[PDB]
């Protein structure tokens, strides 16, 4: 697992490969915690806010060159692991074809 | 000298937690029915078969090229019509990903053609595939953890039986679908679950 | 992808109530008797068949061109020699008014040959018939309403199945025909009424 | 369109008071036994036919030209050794008088040939006659009430089926015939009276 | 049916047709209450007592040519039908051939 | 749904198209409540008062020419919605034809 | 007209006492086990036939030229190793003296062949004859009083079933052969006696 | 039956025809009362009185011409049926041969 | 006229106390058991025959030229592994001695071929002999009184049958034969014995 | 049964006839009591007193000529039956071949 | 003559301790549960054979020229994954060491070809040996005590069978093998020790 | 069996025959006790200690020549029966070839 450090900004990649070399205009990319509360939420390449948990309302960036989200103001509470969940969204069907799992300790 | 796989029997007692099938519905089911699901397995060259009839879902699936067969399952329903399956095979011999098909084929309610195929791949590792087909546009979600570290909590198992599951990461499997604009939601609530051992094998 | 039927069964859980068939007779039933009524069911050809046997009548009623099956019946008997029965299918699939036919032919008391044969036409949107035949000169009454909006207060469900019914008012229908001499009074008082589930599929 | 027979059944529930038969007999039967009359009922070729057994006596009664069937019969012992038969078929659809035959033979006590053979002819309007013979000395009198506009009172119905009786006098019929140099006398006391319904049809 | 009138004398005929032709000498006539009390017994045209009830004991007379019994004296308790039975005694057996109910009305 | 305005006078038409274009003359023409009581009753032309409810007792008049019942004396209670059922009587058998909800409001 | 035998079935109920069979034994019975007594009925040309297979005995005792047939038997043990047998047949339709044969073969104790032989005279009016053969020398006395006026107060009939006795001396019978050295002495005891109804027809 | 007269002696009769003709030198000749006690016996012509009972102990005389037993002294008890019972004593057999019943009321 | 033998039935009741045999063994049998000994009777050509399974032996005893078969047998544990059995024929017809054959083989525990075999003459009056055979290791002693005067207190009669013993001492026999160093000592203790009638015949 | 006279010295004889005119030197000749209790054993020839109980200890003598025991000392107490018992010793089996039960009355 | 072995039968009560078999696996058994052991018995060409399913095992031993078989079987679970077999046969008829052959084949958990296969040479007197071979890798330990001197005191014996085993130390034996790191460790510990029965034979 | 004297110095022999002839380089020799402590643990020739038991820890001494264990300062606890046991170690697994049981009484 990959970890961060103390009370200044947290960053947790995802740390995608990308083998099939996709673009990140038709992909979900998105994190959650550990009690399963959306981070963020990156549907098409804008960020969606309605799902985020108003615990991180407003708290997290993301960075999509290094496909990296920046948790800000860390608290003594969100010590939990947070994962990361990458969907391939298509009109068939949409598609879950990463995930990772990072941990975080202040 | 080679490990080989255990000789089928009437009543297996050692279990092995191999997958977490999770298949959520849009068709209402409000309570797990005791006596309800029905399993039946096949170990046929190689290939480990469970066909899973219950909740107005039959589940065939396959996994390829090991050496382990189905001997259990337990079927369970969660709040929002989440179906979720514990499938338990003998033992585990080989450390190595293997290739997962199932077949979602919806018996009651919303029932059709083959609404869905394709191969999912495998989300932590890349190693396997599942190739999942769903006949019937009953399926909202499906989620499958292949070799999970923890059991749900709510599963009560057998006294007279003895269960085991994976403790390593590299061996975990995720695969997951969804047809519905919702980001996951696939997971259980795990509040107020009950599991059902199927009957057969 | 097409949406089709469900296979068959032996016990289905998903009802859709389809049909309220209100023969009125001339001879006394006093109340509704427990394991009295005996249904069939068949689905051949895209035609539902339903063989309703109880209370001194039989009903083979038939609907054409439909992606449902006869699943379930429960018959009651109300005040004034009136019997209420209630059909459930299992799901629907399709938005278009189809074509019935019934037969009422008496059993018992008042019995002979093909007294009516009649196509009743639909009486809100004009889009149906049913074309009715009574072999007996037991009957006063017919009031079939085809898709109720309403299911009756006096019938409960078994707990382990689930119910839906139609919502919309463009899908009902409406077919009635009286032999007596008085406006309406097919309908059933609906004040001491007690259904019983019919027995056999 | 005709009025017709209604189809046979295992367990017919409307019943019409068709016969009241009071056959007297010589020797000693002191009360009703309970599930001691046995019928067997036909109907070829518009005749209605019931044998009855029990209480020493076989009674083969037939009625020619109906649209009637022998559905049900109760027996009962009265004081002096009268045993007196009630008769049930289906539904009275015409308004005629019936020819009537009875054969009443000797199964045990006094046992022999044809002791008596004659047509008896009705009392009331003369219109039908009774082809009455009697196998054995066993029998002192006979009396035969078609459609009569009474039960007796001591004769309980079961409460799941239906009765009706004749009204009119028009309909009604006696038969009779003594063998003892008594006027009358086969009538029943009605005081201590009890019925049993006979077995089988 | 047929009724008769108040307090002189009643009149209950049989009506019998006599379509056979037959004699009263062979020919068993007589007359019951609604509570089954016989009123009066022609066995073959001799008035038999023995079978008549103690209440219409010396009561009732009978006339062969009209087929009628006359019964005297009439109370007010005996406002019930009336049936005649006419058996015709054959040695083999005696065979009811006709009945008939009046009423009578005080 | 048809509705009607406020406590002058309620129109409930039965808007039949006669598609059939046959005559008023064998047609059972009437009109219901919610709780299933009889308004008016035109049986072959003649208006039948028998199981007209006494509620609506001499209250409702008929118009053949727009097949319309005016409704009067609008009162706080017949709020409901009220039925037009058509039956086209024949000698085998009275089979309905046509039926129509309106609504009601004051 | 004649006067006939009526036909056989399974369970009778109208009994005419027709016989007292008093065989005394020189072996140990000492009291009447129920269920013990098993008869065998037959009426094969005019000839009743009765077969007893009880207390260490057989009885076959047949009658001739009759018009009854056997229908029941009561078997009792009296004191000093006595046995009595009442018979019991359908009705007297002769007043005729018939001729009777026993046969008591000896089942165990004393068995062997034919111990006696011989043709008792009846003993009051001397009209009939006993044919009686006695097979082992088991047998002290033997009685057989046919057509008895008194039946034993130790007996007691079945409520459902109904008794008939001769009343005239004319027609009773007597037989009797002792062959031990005592003057009577085959006469019961009729001090503490039981009887039991025989098993079969 | 056969009856006898009161208090001075009483005669009961066997009454046997003897159709066979045979002797008295074979044959039991015996009497017994309606309780079946024994009041006389003749074996082969020679009177046995070891069965017979003490209360008619030597009160009872035989004739054998005319086959009469004669109870003397009658008391007020012996008003019951007597029976008198003649064997044929046969060495394969003893067997009862006449059997009849007399009354006696004194 | 000839004194035979009585017929074969299921159920005898009049038994006679032919013999006594008392095996002594040398392995442990510590109580009598309820429903452990089984008989089989034969009467074949005027020998009796009875073969006895119980308690670890099977005891083949045959009598010659006889007019009886063995009809009952109870079996009972002594002290000091002593066998004692009870033998009961019909009756006893002749008063003359009858030659023995006893073969005792054993079962269980020490098992072999024939150990022993030999004609152990009657020791009261000389008249008969005892053909006896061991066909095994497994005896100490055995003891046979033929006909004894005295029944074993300790065995109790069914109360339905009837039981008969010889009470001569001309009739009596005794045949014994040691294969310990111990002078007598077959007897059994007599103190706390218990008696199991043997099962079939 | 053979008996024995009173208090001065029994005499209870075996009479064995022997038949086959076998010696004692191959004979087990003893007597018991009905008690069964040993008197004395001769085994071959020689008397053994192992299992003569204590209350005939030193008491019984035994001539061989006559095969006779002579028990002394008569008491009250014995008065029941004594029988002896002759079994031929075989080195394969030991077979009795006579017993005999005779009486004692003091 | 010779001592031989006795006739089988179904239901044997004279037992003898012929040996403990003491297998230790390496997959959690965590008690003794009634009714799980499974024995078949076989004695062919003189070589006793008992196969045994349970707890995971499938024990195959034979026993060559012996005139023993083998007749009781009582299972056991100790701690430490620990399986106690006792085994019982008929009687010991000769003193001589026998040569063993055990077939250990591993039922459930770990499974596969021969992983082990040898000669267990006997520990004391070296007389005899023990060809075993192992099927499956589920294997810790074997201890195989042939003829033991001490019964394990948490055995309890049938109150209607009797036991019996070796009181001399020249007859025991001892055979053993580990294929785990660890000195002995295969003993029981006797703390907390419960046996249960065998099911069939 | 075979035992040693007293509170000196305990002798307890293997007494291997050795009939194999194989060396004590490939060789598991221990002894131990009636409860089951081991006493000496010789795994190739080099003696482990890990399990002996601390009641006879540091107490015992071995002879290889002789194949000998002496226990040093006997107590008046350890009278009990002890036995050693020889492995056989070889690769595809440890095979028991010897046992043996002595005793010791001080």
């Amino acid at each position: 697992k990959i970890q961060a450090y103390f009370n200044e900004t947290a960053d947790l990649p995802c740390q995608f490969a990308n083998s099939q070399n996709q673009s990140l205009s038709e992909l979900v990319v998105f994190w959650q915690d550990q009690e399963n509360l959306v981070l963020n939420e990156v549907y098409l390449g804008k960020e969606k806010f309605d799902s985020v948990h108003s615990k991180y309302m407003g708290r997290t960036s993301f960075d999509s060159d290094s496909w990296t989200l920046r948790l800000h103001n860390l608290q003594i509470k969100d010590k939990g692991l947070y994962q990361c969940i990458i969907h391939h969204k298509k009109p068939t069907g949409m598609i879950r074809i990463h995930q990772m799992n990072s941990e975080l300790s202040v | 000298y080679k490990n080989t796989i255990c000789p089928p029997r009437q009543d297996y007692r050692y279990w092995y937690f191999v997958a977490e099938l999770t298949i959520g519905v849009n068709y209402d089911i409000n309570s797990t029915i005791i006596g309800e699901c029905h399993m039946s397995e096949s170990y046929i060259d190689r290939n480990a078969n469970i066909v899973l009839t219950g909740y107005g879902l039959k589940i065939n699936m396959t996994i390829m090229d090991t050496d382990q067969r189905f001997v259990a399952a337990a079927e369970g329903v969660g709040k929002d019509n989440k179906l979720s399956v514990l499938l338990f095979t003998t033992q585990r011999l080989d450390k190595v990903h293997h290739n997962i098909s199932v077949t979602i084929t919806c018996m009651e309610m919303n029932c059709g053609t083959t609404k869905y195929n394709s191969d999912l791949p495998e989300s932590i590792h890349k190693s396997s595939s599942c190739d999942i087909t769903i006949n019937g546009s009953c399926v909202t979600c499906v989620n499958l953890e292949t070799d999970p570290t923890k059991i749900n909590p709510h599963y009560l198992h057998p006294k007279n039986k003895y269960l085991y599951h994976n403790s390593e990461y590299s061996m975990r499997g995720s695969y997951g679908v969804t047809f519905i604009d919702e980001l996951n939601q696939c997971l259980l609530d795990i509040k107020e679950l009950s599991y059902d051992i199927c009957y057969r094998e």
